[PDB]
Formats: structure tokens, C-alpha cells, sequence
């Protein structure tokens, strides 16, 4: 059974560099797009980016671009994203999805089968 | 009469539901002037002339199509197919150079700024002893970056090494039919309101299927068979915003594509009998590729479309079409195989419209790719050699697969977009009505005789 | 005349035991892909056919088609009479119906073809 | 009951009364295990069709206990009738008779031959 | 009498398991004496 | 105790014990692990 | 060709030797260039 585990995260002042990291058990991520999603209080699921299978291409939004990045470790089974230069925007919680396919679409990814508790970024003051 | 004895027949008419290996059949041909055909029809056993179609009556038999063991094993059979004909040419491993690349403004366009580079790098010649240094044009999408008149490089080996295709084999599609060994039937729903699950009041027996052509296409099925009376939409379960909503139209519609630029290719070597086959140069100005479709029949088409799909929204709702978005060209945009070129063309101009209750001519540009990956894998992927002259294709759009949007909980807004994805549900728009049934032949039945002894 | 494979599958029960033949004719009918798979599916069509006739073959019915045994027929297997049975019934329903109870006709006919045998092996040495 | 090869020790007399058991599973049932699967396969169904049709041309395929109108030769085995089947193993029956069983299949398939054709001539006379 | 240990062959690790199975094939055919006649 | 010809010294003599005996065993060294590059996809993980 | 040194940084003298600080030459993903990598390798795998 597919399971996604994620850590980091917490409080982090205006302005700095934070790193979460999605632990994938169950599947190899060499050939299946593993996406990253955000969800703010009193919204709905938006977007932030992902990372296909695809030569290893990766794709964000246009509200994030230039800040985020996101790299995969095959050997040890690991996404990691970087956040760097945080604004007041971010604060939200934080999933890593996929979905077993072999392509990113970036309307899809709120609705997929498996996903992750998520965790929380808070920036303040 | 007052007491009945036990009597034991053997072949009589009973089958169940079971799996096996189907195996091919295609038209003989002669198989003479045919310049190896990727799917190759020396592979699998000529077919007859004449077929056999049993109608069995009285009989009603549960369909499921959505859970058909066929797909899989077509899917495994043209994979198989496919990895045949490329093991026999080259392979292009030394090709991982630093590439030294620059623009081409040869009388260009505007519309084509950049999108093409100039590129020139080092390679080995026959002996393994000297260099030759070499040029080509290789289109934007398959070179990055490197080290951020600058360094490029090919964008396929920082993971694997490419399997450059063959330069005399073809790509277009013939049909195929799929036979049932002995000991098994196949079974095939004659209806015309079936949707692709359950009962249907009549079916036949076939010997086997019609030819299914095995056309590689996304976001817009092509070259399919229609179904009768009026359209059909099919889905697995069309309450939930995560499954595809395949529709099958009832009239095709008709789309030109084509490549107007003049290319020309150019042999180098690059070892003891491996060639590489280069573009280099494009006579005359240069100008995107696009395809063409009609606006009448397309908004007739799209009417009817809406008018059969407003029986499970409800007669109220507003039925708004958007585009698709995000990256992955593969998956976002339309990806046919016209003339041996691999296409991407940018449809945003057909699904935009909203419908309430109550010789013009579409043109869509495409983009055009060297560097695939098909039958998606990983550690795999293909380099197709230039098509020297212009290319022009037509073809019969008849279907769709499109996607709810969902989230609104509580609204009338019901907004759906296009979306290819999975290679699966392109051939199961094809093998909806058609079953594999084991049969067993034993039976026991009470009747009055006695073995006499 | 209602020829073909699988005609009468729809047709009652009395009248379906006429083409028996057809459904029994057509039942053996006998590196690129279609390598080791198809001469598994034959071998394993075979291993069927000789199962089938091995088990046809030990109840005493030796050649084929219809055979009649002792066995007699246990009334709580089917409640049902004769003329409802082979008149207005099709062989799917029945053997629809007829499922659970029929790893024990196997062994009853096993055992009364065995007593019969030694009967009549007993019965030989006499004369 | 008893399974497998289960009267393997019993005497002949009780031997001869399972033998249904052991007929039934004479026949039930790339990397490795490709060929040589289907080849040992291919050859137990072999195995199988030849001792049928040897059986078969004898005059038998009532299977199981078959009689036969060939007189059993004192030479070949002369010590009782009793000793044999009722304090006596199959196993040190086949011990026993091993060079003796390739000239009693002759003897068995000419005098199927010989009664067919009388037979054939008998219904044809009238 | 002096023992020292050895290996080498890898065979003798897995003779050490397989030291009570055998493989047998049965004949199912016999031929016995009894009275009885075909009857013609 | 198990041997084919036991009177000759060209064959083992196999023993096979009667209650276990049990046998710990550790490497204490930490040991860390990096990857590089060696063509087209391939790595040569190797001790560091 | 490794070039390969001893390595002394807080060993047991009973493990004297037994590992190598080895450094060597490899090709990267493009034939052009190279690299300097290193590694460290037990004393029974490398011969002089
Ligand atoms: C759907 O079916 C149509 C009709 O078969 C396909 O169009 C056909 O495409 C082939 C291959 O591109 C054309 O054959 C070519 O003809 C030219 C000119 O003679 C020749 O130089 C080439 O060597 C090749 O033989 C064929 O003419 C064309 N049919 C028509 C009526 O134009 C279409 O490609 C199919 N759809 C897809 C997506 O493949
Ligand atoms: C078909 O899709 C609907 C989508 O609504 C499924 O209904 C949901 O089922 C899940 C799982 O039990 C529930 O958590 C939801 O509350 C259900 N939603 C509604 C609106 O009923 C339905 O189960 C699906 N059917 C099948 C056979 O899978
Ligand atoms: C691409 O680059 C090549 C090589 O730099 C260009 O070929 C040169 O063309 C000029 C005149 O057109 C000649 O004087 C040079 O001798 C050519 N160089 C070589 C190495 O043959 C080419 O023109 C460029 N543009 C295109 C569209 O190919
Ligand atoms: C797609 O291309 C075909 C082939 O040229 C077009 O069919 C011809 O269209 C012209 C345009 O007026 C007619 O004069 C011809 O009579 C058509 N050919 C035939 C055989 O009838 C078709 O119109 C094109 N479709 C679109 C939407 O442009
Ligand atoms: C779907 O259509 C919308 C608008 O019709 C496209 O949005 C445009 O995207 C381009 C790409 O950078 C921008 O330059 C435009 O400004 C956007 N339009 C507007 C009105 O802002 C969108 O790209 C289309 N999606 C796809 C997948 O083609
Ligand atoms: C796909 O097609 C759409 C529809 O034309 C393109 O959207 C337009 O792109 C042009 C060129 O960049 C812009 O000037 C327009 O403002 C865009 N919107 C409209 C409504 O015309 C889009 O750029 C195409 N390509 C992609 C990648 O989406
Ligand atoms: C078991 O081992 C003994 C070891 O002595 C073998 O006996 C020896 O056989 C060789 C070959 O014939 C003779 O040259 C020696 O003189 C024999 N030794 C003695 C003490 O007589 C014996 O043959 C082995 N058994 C088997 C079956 O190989
Ligand atoms: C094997 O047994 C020896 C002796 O008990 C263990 O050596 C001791 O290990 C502890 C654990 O750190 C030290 O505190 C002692 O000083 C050691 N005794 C010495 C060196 O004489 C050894 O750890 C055991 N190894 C195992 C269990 O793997
Ligand atoms: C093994 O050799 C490497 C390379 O010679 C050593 O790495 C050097 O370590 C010193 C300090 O310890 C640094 O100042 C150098 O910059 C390092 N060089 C490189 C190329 O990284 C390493 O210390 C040696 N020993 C071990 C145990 O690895
Ligand atoms: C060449 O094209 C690229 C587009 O990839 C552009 O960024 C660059 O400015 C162009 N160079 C010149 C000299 O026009
Ligand atoms: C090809 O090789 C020559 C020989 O050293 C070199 O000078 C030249 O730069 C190479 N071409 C490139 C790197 O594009
Ligand atoms: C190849 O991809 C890796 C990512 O795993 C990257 O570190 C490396 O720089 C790439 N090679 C290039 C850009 O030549
Ligand atoms: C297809 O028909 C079956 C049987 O009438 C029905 O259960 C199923 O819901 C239909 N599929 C739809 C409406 O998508
Ligand atoms: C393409 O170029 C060749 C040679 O220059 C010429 O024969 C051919 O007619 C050209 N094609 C078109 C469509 O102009
Ligand atoms: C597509 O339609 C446009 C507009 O009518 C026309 O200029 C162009 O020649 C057509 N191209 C094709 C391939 O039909
Ligand atoms: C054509 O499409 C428009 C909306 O795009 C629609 O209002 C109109 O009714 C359509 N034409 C016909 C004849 O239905
Ligand atoms: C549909 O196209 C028209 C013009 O091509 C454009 O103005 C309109 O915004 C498009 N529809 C949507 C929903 O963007
Ligand atoms: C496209 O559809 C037309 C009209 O049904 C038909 O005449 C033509 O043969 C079709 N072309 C195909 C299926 O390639
Ligand atoms: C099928 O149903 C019809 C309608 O009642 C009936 O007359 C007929 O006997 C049935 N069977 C066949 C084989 O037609
Ligand atoms: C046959 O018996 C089994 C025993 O559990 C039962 O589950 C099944 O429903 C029975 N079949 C019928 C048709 O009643
Ligand atoms: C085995 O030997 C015992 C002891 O003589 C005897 O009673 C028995 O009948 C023999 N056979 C079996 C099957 O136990
Ligand atoms: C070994 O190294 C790791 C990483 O430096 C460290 O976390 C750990 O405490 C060390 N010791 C053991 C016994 O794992
Ligand atoms: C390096 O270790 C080897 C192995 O013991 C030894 O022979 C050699 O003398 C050592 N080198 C130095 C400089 O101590
Ligand atoms: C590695 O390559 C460089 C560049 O050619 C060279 O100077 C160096 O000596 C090489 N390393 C060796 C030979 O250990």
C-alpha cells in the first residue's frame, strides 16, 4: 500500500529559506509524478508545483516561480522542497500527492487517490 | 415416473467467465511490397476471408467493460510488438557532446522566433583515431541548458541513452484482429443504448473481431469507429470528479494537418556501420505547422455533445467547456503521429464555449518533436529521423475523452476540460462490446433409464 | 436446421441434446511475441480435453454423449419435476442452479461404477 | 480415507480395490522455469496417451479390471493361487515378474487380433 | 587422529538438507493370474 | 555423524548438532555512502 | 591507476592498514570532460 510521510515544516520569520521532505514507501519514484499542493484557511485546495517522470521536468504555478524548488532522491526514495524568500502568503499546510501516473497535468493534482497528512508552515511578524 | 436415475452428458451448450491468450490475425497482403511495417503482419497467422457471426437468441449476457481483461494483454501484445523493430539500428550513444549552438534567422518568422538552433559539436568518425567536427538543427524542445554562442546539451542523456529508429520503417497503422484459441468463445453485444455495463438482450458469438488499428493519439481519439443512433457517453462511475467521461461521436469530423517547411536530411557516420541522419538547412522561409478544422460541424458537433450530456447534471445546469493548463506537453495538448512527424498541436480554440438552458475554418498551431518516449517506460526513449519535403495529413475526429472540474459543492457551474493521460483508454474505445468465455461441456440431468446389466 | 457453434444455447433443454456433437467437435480444434504463451495455451487446452475425458471415462460412460448410471437421484438435490425441467428450461439456468451440490453426484458415480466392476469380475469367475 | 500410494503396503486382495486413487492423479497438474516446464509437462501427457492406447489395443478401456483370454503359462510364476493375493505385495510382485512382461504383451495384442477377425467374420456370415 | 575444518564446494552446504527425500515414478500397469475368462 | 567412505582422508564428515549454538556478531564501524556519476544514468555508489 | 595513500586519522593498531584513500580518473555523463573523485578501499581489493 502506498503511504507518504512528510516533515519539516513549523514557524519561520518574513524572509528565510525553509525545506520539507516527502518519504514515499511502497512505490519507487523513478516513473510516477509526484506533486506538491497547499491548502490556506478558508480556501479551497489550490496548487504549487510538481515533478514529473518525464526526463525529470519539473513545472510550478505562476503565483511561485523563481522561489521554489523541487528535487528527488531515487536511492533513497525522497522529494524535497525548498522554499526560499517566504512571504505572508505562504502560511498554509502543506501535502505531497501523487497519483501513479506517468505525466503531470497542473489541474489535476488536488484530486488524486493517495496523499499525505501534510504539515504546517506558519510566517508572521 | 415415481423414481428418476442420474444421466451424465457430455458437450452440451454452458460457458463461464474466464481469461486466456488471444492470439493475431491480419490480412495476408502477399506481404510483398511492404517496407516493414513496424507492426509487422509476418508475425501472427493470415486471417479468412469469410467470417462466421452465430446469432444466439433468447440468451441475456452481463457486460463490464471497465474491468475487461482484453486491454491488457492488447496493451502487452503491441508493446511486445513495438520493442521488435527497433532492436536492428543504431544506437546513439556517443552523441552526450557539449553542443555549441546559436540561432537561425534565415528569413523567419515571427511566429517561429527561435523554437530552432544551430548547433555545431564533435564527433568520431569510422577509425577510432580522429574527430570530424559536424552541424545540424535541432528544434528548441529537445536541448537545455548547461552551465548557467552559449553550451547546450541533448535533453534525454542525463538520464538514457536513445535507440535512434530505424529510416526505413513506417509507422501508419493497420488493422488487426484478435482470435480466441480453441476451447474458448468470444462473445459480442449487438445493441445500440448499451453504455458498457450491464445486461445487453442480445448477443452473438463471433469467430473473432473486426480490425482494430492501433493509432497512438491523446485529448482527441482519431480514425475510430462511430456508434449508431446518437452519441454515446460512458463512464466508470459518473458521480466522481477523478474518472474520464469518453464520449463517442456519431458523425466524424474532419481535420487537415500539415508541415509546410521544406527539410532536407544529411548522413553523417559515427562508427563501423552506424549512420546518423541529420536536418540540415530548410529551403525557402519557414513557418509553423498547423491543423485545420471546420466551425460548423465542430459547434453542431459540440451542441449534440451538450444535449446528450445533460441527463445526469440535470436540465438546468450551465455547461461551460475550458482549455486545459499546466505543463507536460504530452498530456496537455493534442499528440497524433502524422507522416511519421510527432505533433503537439495547442487545441484551446475548439473547447471554449458555455451553454445555458435556454466557410470559416479553426486553425490550431502545432509543435513538432524529435526526442519521445513512447509506451511510457523509464531508461527508454526514441529519436526519429527527418522527413524530408512537406507533410499533409487529414483525418476523422470521432470522439473525446474529457474531465469534470468539480469543487463547487453547491453550484450549477458544471465546467469540463479536455484530458488525455493513460494509453489504456484509448483501446477501450474499441473492445466495449466483446467478451471471453470458457465453456464447460458436462452435465447432469434426472430422467428415467437404467444402465442394464 | 440450427447449425453453428454454440447455436442452441437459448433453445430448451429437450431440444438441446440433439447437437451435442458440434459443441464436443469444436472443443480441440488444434523470438517475436507468440512464443512460449501459445504452446502454454495448447498444452494447457490439451491437459483440459484429457482431464474431461480421463473423468467421462472412469463413471463407465467409455465412448461419449448420452449415458445412463445407477445413482439414484436424490430428491432433496431438486424439488422440481420432470415435465417443468425438460420442457421449459434452458441448460445455463439449470446448471445455474445446480451448483453446490454436485462434488457428490462426482463421487456417488465413482463409487457405484467401482461395486458394479467387482460385481461383474466376481460374478465372471463363476462361469 | 487412504491417498497417495496409501495401500502401497496392504496385500494385493485389499490393494485392488483403490485403484481409482491412483489413476486420478496420474494426470491432475525466459528465467527459470520456462522450457523445461512445458517440456516435462509435454512429456507426462505423452507418458500418459501411450500407456492408453497400449492398454486400448489389448481389447480394454473398460479400465481398471480388464480379463483376457490368454492362458497363464506355468513357467513364468508356478507357486499357488492363494500365496499370491493374500500374503504378497505388488511391489514384490513387479520384483518378481521384471523379464517375464515383454513376451505376455505379445501374446495379449495377437489374440486380440485373432478374436477380432473372428468376430469380424462371424457378423459377416451372417 | 587430527580434524581440521573445510569447505570449498557448495554443494555439501545443500546435501546437508536434502538427506531424506527421494523422487519416484510410479507405473500404474500389472499383469496377475486369476479365474476368469472373456467371455466371446 | 555423516560421510560416503568414511575410512579415507578424501571425504567430508558432515556433523549435525543437537541443540544450537548461538553466535553474535557486529561491525562497528559508521560507514557513509556517496554517489557519482558515471554515464547515462548509471552510479558507482562508493564509500566516503 | 589509482594513486592510493594510507589513512591514519584516529585508527586502532590493530587495523593497521586495511584501508587506502585511493584517487582516481572518471568519465562524467558527457564524453568531453572528467572528474577527480575518491574513495576509500580495503587493502584486499586493490593490488600494487
Ligand atoms: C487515418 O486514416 C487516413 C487514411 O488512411 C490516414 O491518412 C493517410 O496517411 C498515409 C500516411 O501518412 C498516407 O499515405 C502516404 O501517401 C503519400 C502520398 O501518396 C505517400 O507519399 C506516402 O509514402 C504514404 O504512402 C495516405 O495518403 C493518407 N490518406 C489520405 C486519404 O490522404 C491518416 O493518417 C490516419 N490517421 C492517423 C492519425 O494516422
Ligand atoms: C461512485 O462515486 C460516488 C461519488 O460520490 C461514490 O459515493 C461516495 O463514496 C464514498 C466512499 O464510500 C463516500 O465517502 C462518499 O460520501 C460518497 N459520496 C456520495 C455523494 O455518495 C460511490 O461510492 C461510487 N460507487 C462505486 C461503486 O464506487
Ligand atoms: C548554421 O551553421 C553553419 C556552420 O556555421 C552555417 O554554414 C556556413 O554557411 C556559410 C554561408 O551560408 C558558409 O560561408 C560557411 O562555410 C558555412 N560553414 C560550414 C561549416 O559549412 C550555416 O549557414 C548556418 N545556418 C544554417 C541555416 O544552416
Ligand atoms: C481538409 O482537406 C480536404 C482535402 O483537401 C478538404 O476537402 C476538399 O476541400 C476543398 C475546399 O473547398 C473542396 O473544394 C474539395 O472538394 C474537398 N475535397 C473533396 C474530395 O470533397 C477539406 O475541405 C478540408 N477541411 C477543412 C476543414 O479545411
Ligand atoms: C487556456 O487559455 C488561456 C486564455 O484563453 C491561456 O492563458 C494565457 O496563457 C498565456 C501563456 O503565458 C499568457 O501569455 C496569456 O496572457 C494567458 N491569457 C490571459 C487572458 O491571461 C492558457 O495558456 C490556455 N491554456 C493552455 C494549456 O493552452
Ligand atoms: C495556446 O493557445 C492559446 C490560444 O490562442 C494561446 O493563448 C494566447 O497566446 C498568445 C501568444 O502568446 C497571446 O498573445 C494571447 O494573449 C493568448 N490568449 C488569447 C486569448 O489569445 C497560448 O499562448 C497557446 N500556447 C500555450 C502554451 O498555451
Ligand atoms: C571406502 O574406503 C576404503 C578406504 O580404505 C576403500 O578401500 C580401499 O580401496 C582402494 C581401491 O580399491 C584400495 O586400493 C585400498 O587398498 C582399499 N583400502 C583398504 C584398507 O582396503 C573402499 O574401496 C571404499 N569403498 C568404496 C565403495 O569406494
Ligand atoms: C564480544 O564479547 C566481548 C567481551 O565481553 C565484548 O567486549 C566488550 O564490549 C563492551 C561493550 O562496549 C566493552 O565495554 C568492553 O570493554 C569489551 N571488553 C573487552 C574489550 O575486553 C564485545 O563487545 C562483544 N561483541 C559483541 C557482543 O558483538
Ligand atoms: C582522503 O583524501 C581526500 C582527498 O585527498 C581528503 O580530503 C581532503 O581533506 C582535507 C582535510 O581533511 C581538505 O582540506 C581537502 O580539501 C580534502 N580534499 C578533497 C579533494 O576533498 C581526505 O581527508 C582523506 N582522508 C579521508 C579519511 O577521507
Ligand atoms: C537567441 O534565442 C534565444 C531564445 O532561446 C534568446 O534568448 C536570445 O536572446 C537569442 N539571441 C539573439 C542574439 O537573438
Ligand atoms: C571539436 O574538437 C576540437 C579539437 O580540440 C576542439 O578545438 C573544438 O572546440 C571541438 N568543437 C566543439 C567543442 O564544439
Ligand atoms: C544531470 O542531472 C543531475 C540531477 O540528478 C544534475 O545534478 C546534473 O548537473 C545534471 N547534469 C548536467 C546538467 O550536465
Ligand atoms: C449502463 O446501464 C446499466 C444497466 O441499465 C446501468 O446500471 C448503468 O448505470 C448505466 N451506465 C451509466 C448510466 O453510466
Ligand atoms: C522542396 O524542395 C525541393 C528541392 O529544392 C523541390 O523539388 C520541391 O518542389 C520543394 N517542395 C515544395 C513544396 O516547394
Ligand atoms: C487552413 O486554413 C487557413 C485559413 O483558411 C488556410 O490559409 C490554410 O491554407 C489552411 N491549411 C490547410 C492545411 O488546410
Ligand atoms: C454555434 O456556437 C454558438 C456558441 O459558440 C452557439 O450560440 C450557436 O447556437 C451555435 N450554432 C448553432 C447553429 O447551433
Ligand atoms: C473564448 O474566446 C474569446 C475570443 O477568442 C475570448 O475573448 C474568451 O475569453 C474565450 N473564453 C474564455 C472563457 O476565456
Ligand atoms: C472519414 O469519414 C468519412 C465519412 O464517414 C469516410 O468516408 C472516410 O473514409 C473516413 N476516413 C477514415 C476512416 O480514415
Ligand atoms: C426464444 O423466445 C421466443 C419468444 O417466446 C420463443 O418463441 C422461442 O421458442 C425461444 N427460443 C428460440 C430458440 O427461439
Ligand atoms: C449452494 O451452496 C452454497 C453453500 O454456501 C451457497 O452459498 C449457495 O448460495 C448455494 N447456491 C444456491 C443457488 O443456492
Ligand atoms: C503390516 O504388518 C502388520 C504386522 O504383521 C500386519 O498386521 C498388517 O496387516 C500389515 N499391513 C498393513 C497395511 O498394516
Ligand atoms: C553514526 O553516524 C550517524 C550519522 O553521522 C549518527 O547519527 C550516529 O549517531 C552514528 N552512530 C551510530 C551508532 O549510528
Ligand atoms: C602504508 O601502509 C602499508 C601497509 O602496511 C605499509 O607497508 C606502508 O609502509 C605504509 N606507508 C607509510 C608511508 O607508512
Ligand atoms: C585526471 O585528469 C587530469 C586532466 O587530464 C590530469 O591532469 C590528472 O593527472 C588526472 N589524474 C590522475 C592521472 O590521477
Amino acid at each position: 500500500q502506498v503511504q507518504l510521510q512528510e516533515s519539516g515544516g513549523g514557524s519561520v520569520q518574513p524572509g528565510g529559506s525553509l525545506r520539507l521532505s516527502c518519504a514515499v514507501s511502497g512505490l519507487d519514484v523513478e516513473s510516477v509524478t509526484i506533486g506538491w499542493i497547499r491548502q490556506a484557511p478558508g480556501k479551497e485546495r489550490e496548487e504549487v508545483g510538481c515533478i514529473s517522470g518525464n526526463f525529470d521536468q519539473t513545472y510550478y504555478v505562476d503565483s511561485v516561480k523563481g522561489r521554489f524548488t523541487i528535487s528527488r532522491v531515487n536511492e533513497e526514495n525522497t522529494v524535497y522542497l525548498q522554499m526560499d524568500n517566504l512571504k505572508p502568503e505562504d502560511t498554509a499546510t502543506y501535502y505531497c500527492v501523487t497519483d501513479r501516473q506517468f505525466y503531470c497535468a497542473l489541474h489535476r493534482l488536488p484530486v488524486s487517490q493517495y496523499r499525505g497528512q501534510g504539515t504546517q508552515v506558519t510566517v508572521s511578524s | 415416473a415415481e423414481n428418476l436415475w442420474v444421466t451424465v452428458y457430455y458437450g452440451v451448450p454452458v460457458w463461464k467467465d474466464a481469461e486466456t491468450t488471444l492470439f493475431c490475425a491480419s490480412d495476408a497482403k502477399a506481404y510483398e511490397t511492404e517496407k516493414h511495417n513496424v507492426w509487422a503482419t509476418h508475425a501472427c497467422v493470415p486471417t479468412d476471408p469469410n467470417p462466421q457471426e452465430i446469432h444466439l437468441e433468447n440468451v441475456t449476457e452481463e457486460f463490464n467493460m471497465w474491468k475487461n481483461n482484453m486491454v491488457e494483454q492488447m496493451h502487452t501484445d503491441i508493446i511486445s510488438l513495438w520493442d521488435q523493430s527497433l532492436k536492428p539500428c543504431v544506437k546513439l550513444t556517443p552523441l552526450c557532446v557539449t553542443l555549441q549552438c546559436t540561432n537561425v534567422t534565415n528569413n523567419i518568422t515571427d511566429d517561429m522566433r527561435g523554437e530552432l538552433k544551430n548547433c555545431s559539436f564533435n564527433m568520431t568518425t569510422e577509425l577510432r583515431d580522429k574527430k570530424q567536427k559536424v552541424y545540424s538543427l535541432f528544434y528548441r524542445l529537445d536541448v537545455v541548458q548547461i552551465n548557467e554562442n552559449k553550451e547546450y546539451r541533448l535533453i534525454n542523456c542525463n538520464t538514457s541513452a536513445c535507440t535512434q529508429a530505424c529510416p526505413k520503417v513506417s509507422f501508419e497503422p493497420i488493422p488487426i484482429h484478435y482470435c480466441a484459441p480453441a476451447g474458448f468463445a468470444i462473445l459480442k453485444c449487438k445493441d445500440k443504448k448499451f453504455n458498457g455495463t450491464g445486461p445487453c438482450p442480445s448477443v452473438s458469438t463471433v469467430q473473432c473481431t473486426h480490425g482494430i488499428k492501433p493509432v497512438v493519439s491523446t485529448q482527441l481519439l482519431l480514425n475510430g469507429s462511430l456508434a449508431e443512433e446518437e452519441v454515446m457517453i460512458r463512464s466508470e462511475n459518473i458521480t466522481n470528479n477523478a474518472k474520464n467521461i469518453l464520449v463517442q461521436f456519431n458523425t466524424p469530423v474532419q481535420i487537415n494537418c500539415t508541415r509546410p517547411n521544406n527539410n532536407t536530411r544529411k548522413s553523417i557516420r559515427i562508427g563501423p556501420g552506424q549512420a546518423f541522419y541529420a536536418t540540415g538547412d530548410i529551403i525557402g522561409d519557414i513557418r509553423q505547422a498547423h491543423c485545420n478544422v471546420s466551425k460548423a460541424t465542430w459547434n453542431e458537433t459540440l451542441g449534440k455533445v451538450v444535449k446528450q450530456l445533460r441527463k445526469h447534471f440535470g436540465n438546468n445546469t450551465i455547461i461551460r467547456f475550458a482549455n486545459s493548463s499546466g505543463g507536460d506537453l504530452e498530456v496537455t495538448t493534442h499528440s497524433f503521429n502524422c507522416g511519421g512527424e510527432f505533433f503537439y498541436c495547442n487545441t484551446s480554440g475548439l473547447f471554449n464555449s458555455t451553454w445555458i438552458s435556454n466557410n470559416d475554418s479553426i486553425t490550431l498551431p502545432c509543435r513538432i518533436k524529435q526526442i519521445i518516449n513512447m509506451w511510457q517506460r523509464i531508461g527508454q526513449c526514441m529519436y526519429a529521423p527527418p522527413i524530408q519535403g512537406v507533410i499533409r495529413c487529414v483525418s476523422n475526429i470521432t470522439g473525446l475523452i474529457l474531465t469534470r472540474d468539480g469543487g463547487s459543492t453547491n453550484s450549477t457551474t458544471e465546467t469540463f476540460r479536455p484530458g488525455g493521460g493513460d494509453m489504456r483508454d484509448n483501446w477501450r474505445s474499441e473492445l466495449y462490446k466483446y467478451k471471453v468465455v470458457k465453456i464447460e461441456p458436462l452435465g447432469v440431468a434426472p430422467t428415467r433409464c437404467k444402465r442394464r446389466v | 436446421v440450427f447449425l453453428g457453434f454454440l447455436g442452441a444455447a437459448g433453445s430448451t433443454m429437450g431440444a438441446a441434446s440433439m447437437t451435442l456433437t458440434v459443441q464436443a467437435r469444436n472443443l480441440l480444434s488444434g523470438l517475436t511475441v507468440w512464443g512460449i504463451k501459445q504452446l502454454q495455451a495448447r498444452v494447457l487446452a490439451v491437459e483440459r480435453y484429457l482431464r474431461d475425458q480421463q473423468l467421462l471415462g472412469i463413471w463407465g460412460c467409455s465412448g461419449k454423449l448420452i449415458c445412463c448410471t445407477n445413482v439414484p437421484w436424490n430428491s432433496s438435490w431438486s424439488n422440481r419435476n420432470l415435465s417443468e425441467i425438460w420442457d421449459n428450461m434452458t441448460w445455463l439456468q439449470w446448471d445455474k442452479e445446480i451448483s453446490n451440490y454436485t462434488q457428490i453426484i462426482y463421487g456417488l458415480l465413482e463409487e457405484s461404477q467401482n461395486q458394479q466392476e467387482k460385481n461383474e469380475q466376481d460374478l465372471l469367475a463363476l462361469d
